[PDB]
């Protein structure tokens, strides 16, 4: 039935988040290794999952799957998969939108509030626009509607939240984020759904930027 | 309350009241969702965006309404709080 297995990652990891809410909804039974480290360079590893990324996910069964969104996509149900081709179609749709428009922007701008970057004013001033875009973009979709597929949570939001995540903790400060207030109310809503609660904790919104 | 909510007015006071919400009560779908919907009876006009948008989510419930969780209040609990309110 649902699927049962091991999550390699490292703690905190937004990534393995998308394949921890999913197992919420799913019932699947997902173990975290975290505290590891630099394991994902040992040779055993490396067979299994050849891409040295994490997260990485190994089930009893000695199945192995190494991508984020795959790792979610197979401890998920029909219901998050998507039950129609129509349903399963955007939910690949907004999937492959956070990772191509959002992940990017996302990354330059926040990475150099962790330090983990190297800010170039006229970058990290385009990501804002870029990410304001998507905000936008976000909010005129969500206008007529709860979630982003159909009338119930889908991988679309798991992954466009987690993906997300980031920036309305550290960067979204308020006077930011007024401007799409759809977006918002969506992005409350989900992580306050029982499911992402149990994953994600207690998610604070920005309020100052960093 | 929101006022009468099968006139213009009511309607305004339930889509504004919804712009940061998905729900009537909290962040999942309750009686109180159910009683409010009744109440409403038919789609809102799409220029209360926030009113339509929760109708729709709710209508998508109604299969499996008596199974929500939570219990129907009288429609004045619901929302904004009344100054003058009995009880």
């Amino acid at each position: 039935a649902m699927a049962a297995g091991t999550l390699y990652t490292y703690p905190e990891n937004w990534r393995a988040f998308k394949a921890l809410i999913a197992a919420q909804y799913s019932g699947a039974q997902v173990r975290v290794l975290s505290a590891f480290g630099q394991t994902n360079r040992t040779p055993e590893f490396l067979r299994k999952f050849p891409a040295g990324k994490v997260p990485a996910f190994e089930g009893d069964d000695g199945f192995c799957v190494f991508e984020s969104n795959a790792i979610a996509y197979y401890v998920s149900n029909e219901e998050l998969r998507g039950s129609t081709p129509e349903a399963a179609a955007q939910v690949v749709q907004w999937v492959s939108f956070a990772d191509s428009d959002i992940v990017p922007p996302a990354s330059t701008w926040v990475f150099p509030t962790l330090g983990i970057m190297h800010h170039n004013k006229q970058a990290t001033e385009n990501a804002k626009e870029e990410v304001r875009r998507i905000l936008g973009l976000l909010d005129a979709y969500l206008k007529t509607r709860t979630f982003l597929v159909g009338e119930r949570v889908t991988l679309a939001d798991i992954t466009v939240v987690c993906t997300l995540l980031w920036l309305y903790k550290q960067v979204l400060e308020p006077s930011f984020r007024q401007a799409f207030p759809n977006t918002n109310r969506w992005f409350l809503t989900c992580i306050n759904q029982p499911q992402f609660r149990a994953v994600l904790g207690e998610v604070k919104l920005c309020e100052k930027m960093a | 309350g929101f006022g009468d909510l099968k006139s213009p007015a009511g309607l305004q006071v339930l889509n504004d009241y919804l712009a940061d919400k998905s729900y009537i009560e909290g962040y999942v779908p309750s009686q109180a969702d159910v009683a409010v919907f009744e109440a409403v009876s038919s789609p809102p006009p799409a220029d209360l965006c926030h009113a339509l948008r929760w109708y729709n989510h709710i209508k998508s419930y109604e299969k499996e309404k008596a199974s929500l969780p939570g219990v129907k209040k009288a429609l004045g609990k619901y929302g904004p709080a009344d100054v003058e309110d009995t009880t």
